[PDB]
């Protein structure tokens, strides 16, 4: 199953870095580096599925919150400058 | 320099101190970098140089080398 | 609403009245404590002492209608004595009524009564 | 013209002050020696002249004004019948009315 | 398939325009509105200020005299038992009326077990209370009168101008429980001469959970406040004030004035076909309130001889509400239909129809094609109806 | 370009996942929970039940025992008042500390108007109670004991648990403001002994307006309501539940238990860097509270000779918070740290830092930067900084 | 005005038509149809500029809450069959 | 916080101090730091009556450094009889201060005072 | 039948009794309808007939015959 995890990590990341928001990007970014380190020497397989359907819903609401949060957007940080 | 740009890239995001980055060099074996690594070393190349690598070359990207000839010829 | 209930609403058992004048029909009608919950039961004998029929006609909510279409179809087939033993908790059990709702259920055994009642005056 | 009022310090002592119409309540009370402030002399700044009209006599008093009734809502210990004593006058209805001074 | 939703006494959908105007405040601007060294804290203020505007603007009032709660049983509490406790001195007796909201209600029989005297005013038939009753019912001691805008069961208009024009004269604090009107029949706080209204905004296709309270500041009302703490809202009501719920209700309150004569209209329509065509296929359909004095959009009808709770079963695709005691978690028959004086048996029978912003011409129609249905089944099985209509009188005959 | 936020102790930016999970019901759930005849009604009382567990199960309680309102500030005003009004006729005395949150002091002086006999405890220069006073404080009459568990200003987390043992032991009910606690430091109510604990959904990164009571059913913990109404929330809390922000404030909660362990060390990272780095570049800055009962989150500073609305206006690109009487609408000066023994001139100084679930480190960074440059500018404005590098006391000076 | 006007009443109209639920999108376009109708005979080219640009304001709520009624979509009512 | 104010802050204007020893100086110091306002408003006469050099140093909040600051920048200039012209309500009335920040003008004031005061004083 | 199609639509949309609809009769000069009523008809064919109707070809369409001529081309 290294495939489909390598496959929604990238999606993943790359769903969190088009987050508007500087703290829910930076955040988001920093969580799923973390999580995803804190389970790769994970060896149930059950395990494994459950993680990868719970990645699945958190890429999901990620989907729908940067979406929104492009709809609603507001000025950058002073230190994005 | 593409050349300077893509070994200050690579030694960013993999820690090798700008001096074991060389030519020859792999991502896995000869530096220290996993497969969770390498994506997010590909997809920063794919942003600092603007290109939607396709998942082909990007498993093609194994080395600096495959790295650097990639950049070059896009 | 409960599974049962909702059945026992839309799906008429024996929805109905019987020919008071008849005197093998005993019909009871009685009404709840607290509350707008009117039942009639109406039930049949034939020349042997078994139920053949019985019908109801109710006014009150659903679970006061699920229960008068059980009581009337428990009361099918039994005899007088065998109809005696139904009791408002066995009512209660088939339609797992919430507390709030065993009003319906013991109106159902009361009705039950005042036919069988009714119809030992009548036969007398 | 002279009106009789009882001025009711903290202790709860009763001190009976004799005053005339057309004065001032916080200035009959600085006259005859009660510990009423003035502190922002009349101006309508400070709730120090806080006072507690009696039940009787707090109908004969002219509804407050708008600064009046902005200075009462920040007085501390605000009660149904508070006025500020640098407002009431004396007046021939007021005889017998009792200020007492808020805690 | 979903339920068709005509329950808008309830509670309300939420506007589109409302959930466009909160979100920004659900996303980006989170700060504190009382953080007051910082621009959070300042942009959150000013959004706080520009919905206080609007509300005030809705109701024809100075925006220093609302007060934002967390719903209109807060702004009910307060208004009856701040008005009550700070003037208990001089001032120990209310009014209400019996057809009054709990909320309202339940504050007078607190007070009442506080030491309070509290007297409930009968209504008549038409559900409209006798002013005369009111003029007689007042007494020198007397603090409050309560007395609610729109019935939230029967939606009966009470003269609230006259009883504010009898409580000024009589020098009595009136409180208007105004849940059921704002921004659906007009509203001014001076022209009817009211001192203390409740607003909600889940009523008025606003977000659940914020309220208001109108308090008249010239002449001063005063209440005592019943939630301690850091003095926001003047020192009427402590505790952080919910940016996106108070921006929501200001939106709402600004859309609601934009609205509510084209509103009106449209609900009016659609209530005359309801109700026309309810009657004209059922007989013995009564409708409970007078409509001379009506609100358009809350409809109540009894359908006799058929039981509330099963009819509501039997619509199952539509959602609505009833009167009857078997709906109610603790068996409590209504006693606003007891009240105008419905006997139980029609009571046990009423309906509750909501017509609102969003209701459709075809949602209008199904439910009266449904209702027909359904009522013509149950009469069916109705003993009621058996012996109404084999000549047989429902008084007469014994019951046990 | 807008601040960085470093200001979590007053609120909360919103959850992306907490949003999430309530925009379905400001969309299309919109029923009213209380409704029980049809489907909108049963779906929002399907998810109010869902978040009711979600609370319970991070605060280790059973679902029976929470009750939503509108915040901790209505959440600790039920509890005092509720518990000393239900007890009244035994139990007449009440103990608190002196620093406490201010709804909690403000429900105690106004009770202590009503009749009841209130004792403020005092707190060590930790900022800690001390169990010998605590347990020498307690007297047949006492009805309540009220500690927070971690202190909004200082930072300073009390032994709850001992408290609790204790308050059992002597057969009175403990109740904990533990709206600076819940899902940052592990809690359950059975373990430390509570009897009744105050919930604020935005301290939380839930949504502003929505707050949890824990109350206590084994052994049986009764209160008089405050709300009066229709007896909704077990008719401790009457009133219709806003459901949106009840599965907010539920979301909330899940996510806290999920994510509890990983945050606190990366928070307790991120404070010893703050830490460090700023008493690593400026001489005389001091602490606020001892560090070894203390929250890594809430970190309170004081920069000795210049004023803290002063640094705080100079910081006008990070958002924070002071303890000034200057930055006060009252010029009232900062309680808490009055009471635990702070110089009256270091209690103007004092600069209250928040870490959160979104802080960075480079924000850390930047702020530390700043607040150094500002501090150095500052103090070579101050005649306090040139006196004392002049060889000069402040204590000996006269002052005018 | 009567192209841009034509314009902005089909975009709004399209717009509109695109609503999840049921009660919006219904509200949506009845509103939109009579308040088009009703301001039919304005003369004033001040108010008729107000109006258009009160027009484009809501235009750009219906994009908005359309596209956030698409991520969150519920079922469909018993009278859409 | 008001423009005026944020400016006098952001630009320092004459941010320091004076020679005490000098016979030609007088020196304020006003407020107490249990207070949290203290002001050190100095000045410095030439020959004749003219104020010709002014320095301050403030310990308080961002109202009370420009109230020192304006009433240094509008000390210099004036005379003593003129510099006992100011008084906090003119500024109060530049600033734009609040009620709540009232103490920052009188307390500028007050400096004004207590400078001049030890000018003639020492002068003596 | 797109004859019959177009005809009971352009009915349904101007309220013609499915009588007065003709092969010559203009939208605005026979029938009774304003601007506003066209925007709505012509996006009821759109509706009706899958296809993106460019706004050159809408201004174009007039009349029921122009509406007929240009559903049976596309
Ligand atoms: P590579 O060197 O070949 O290694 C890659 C992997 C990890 C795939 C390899 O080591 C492997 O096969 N490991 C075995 C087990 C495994 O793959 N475990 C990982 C499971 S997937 C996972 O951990 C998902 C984490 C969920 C993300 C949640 C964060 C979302 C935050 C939401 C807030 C906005
Ligand atoms: P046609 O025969 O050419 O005529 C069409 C027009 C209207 C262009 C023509 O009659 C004309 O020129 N009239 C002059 C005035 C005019 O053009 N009126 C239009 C003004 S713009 C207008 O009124 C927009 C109304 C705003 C719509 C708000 C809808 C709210 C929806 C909210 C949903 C949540
Ligand atoms: S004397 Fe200051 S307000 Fe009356
Ligand atoms: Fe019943
Ligand atoms: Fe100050």
């Amino acid at each position: 199953s290294r495939a489909q995890v390598l496959a929604l990590y990238r999606a993943m990341l790359r769903e969190s870095k088009r987050f508007s928001a500087y703290n829910y990007r930076t955040y988001a970014v920093r969580r799923i580096r973390d999580a995803f380190r804190e389970n790769k020497n994970v060896k149930d397989p059950v395990e494994i599925q459950t993680l990868v359907n719970k990645a699945k819903r958190d890429l999901g609401v990620i989907r729908r919150q940067v979406h929104i949060g492009q709809l609603y957007s507001t000025d950058k940080l002073i230190i994005e400058n | 320099t593409i050349e300077e740009r893509v070994k200050k890239i690579i030694g960013e995001q993999l820690g090798v101190k700008q001096e074991e980055v060389t030519n020859n060099a792999s991502f896995v074996e000869d530096l220290g970098a996993d497969s969770l690594d390498t994506v997010e070393l590909v997809m920063a190349l794919e942003e600092e140089f603007d290109t939607e690598i396709p998942d082909e070359e990007a498993e093609k990207i194994t080395t600096v080398q495959a790295a650097i000839d990639y950049i070059n010829g896009h | 609403y409960h599974k049962k209930v909702v059945d026992h609403y839309e799906n008429p058992r024996n929805v109905g009245s019987l020919d008071k004048t008849s005197k093998n029909v005993g019909t009871g009608l009685v009404g709840a404590p607290a509350c707008g919950d009117v039942m009639k039961l109406q039930i049949q004998v034939d020349e042997k002492g078994k139920i053949v029929d019985a019908r109801f006609k109710t006014f009150g909510c659903g679970s006061a209608i699920a229960s008068s279409s059980l009581a009337t179809e428990w009361v099918k087939g039994k005899t007088v004595e065998e109809a005696l033993t139904i009791k408002n908790t066995d009512i209660a059990k088939e339609l797992c009524l919430p507390p709030v709702k065993l009003h319906c259920s013991m109106l159902a055994e009361d009705a039950i009564k005042a036919a069988l009642a009714d119809y030992k005056l009548k036969q007398e | 013209d002279v009106v009789n009022v009882v001025f009711v310090d903290r202790s709860g002592q009763r001190i009976p002050v004799s005053g005339r119409v057309g004065d001032n309540v916080l200035h009959l009370a600085q006259r005859h020696g009660v510990d009423l402030e003035g502190a922002c002399e009349a101006s309508l700044a400070c709730s120090t002249c806080h006072v507690y009209v009696s039940e009787d006599h707090l109908d004969l008093l002219p509804p407050p004004e708008e600064r009046e009734d902005d200075m009462l809502d920040m007085a501390p210990l605000l009660q149904e019948n508070s006025r500020l004593g640098c407002q009431i006058v004396l007046t021939p209805e007021l005889e017998g009315a009792e200020f007492t001074l808020p805690k | 398939l979903r339920p068709l939703y005509m329950d808008v006494q309830a509670t309300t959908p939420l506007d589109p325009r409302v959930l466009d105007a909160m979100l920004p405040y659900l996303i980006n601007y989170y700060g504190n509105p009382h953080s007051r060294t910082h621009a959070y804290g300042w942009e959150s203020e000013a959004a706080m200020e520009r919905a206080r505007q609007q509300v005030a603007s809705l109701i024809g009032a100075d925006p220093r005299e609302i007060i934002f709660t967390s719903g209109a049983t807060e702004s009910n509490n307060i208004a009856i038992k701040g008005v009550a406790r700070f003037y208990r001195s001089r001032k120990k007796h209310l009014i209400t009326t019996q057809t009054e909201h709990k909320c309202v209600l339940d504050s007078c029989r607190s007070l009442e077990a506080e030491g309070f005297q509290v007297t409930y005013l009968p209504v008549q038939k038409s559900g409209i209370i006798d002013l005369k009753e009111l003029e007689a019912a007042i007494q020198p001691d007397t603090s409050l009168v309560s007395v609610m805008t729109v019935n939230n069961e029967i939606g009966v208009k009470q003269p609230i101008a006259e009883i504010g024009r009898i409580c000024s004269s009589r020098k009595v604090y009136f409180h208007t429980d105004a849940a059921q009107a704002v921004g659906k029949i007009p509203l001014d706080v001076n022209d009817m001469k009211i001192d203390l209204m409740s607003i909600s905004g889940h009523k008025i296709y606003g977000p659940k959970g914020v309220g208001a309270i109108y308090i008249r500041r010239r002449p001063r009302v005063r209440v005592e406040a019943l939630q301690s703490g850091g003095g926001q809202e003047r020192g009427m009501r402590s505790g952080t004030v919910p940016t996106p719920l108070v921006v929501g209700l200001g939106a709402a309150c600004e859309v609601a004035q934009q609205e509510m004569e084209y509103d009106h209209k449209r609900i009016s329509k659609l209530s005359e076909r309801l109700i026309q065509n309810i009657m004209k296929s059922l007989p013995d359909v009564v409708m409970n309130g007078d409509p001379k004095h009506h609100y358009p959009g809350c409809i109540n009808l009894s359908f006799a001889y058929v039981e509330g709770e099963s009819l509501l079963m039997a619509l199952k695709d539509v959602a609505l509400s009833s009167g009857s005691a078997c709906t109610s978690a603790s068996l409590e028959p209504s006693y606003v239909l007891r009240a105008i004086g419905t006997d139980e048996d029609l009571a046990h029978s009423s309906i509750r129809f909501g017509i609102g912003r969003f209701t459709t011409e075809e949602e209008v129609d199904y439910t009266v094609e449904k209702c027909i249905q359904h009522v013509k089944r149950l009469r069916e099985m109705s003993p009621l109806w058996e012996m109404v209509q084999d000549g047989i009188d429902l008084k007469s005959i014994k019951w046990t």
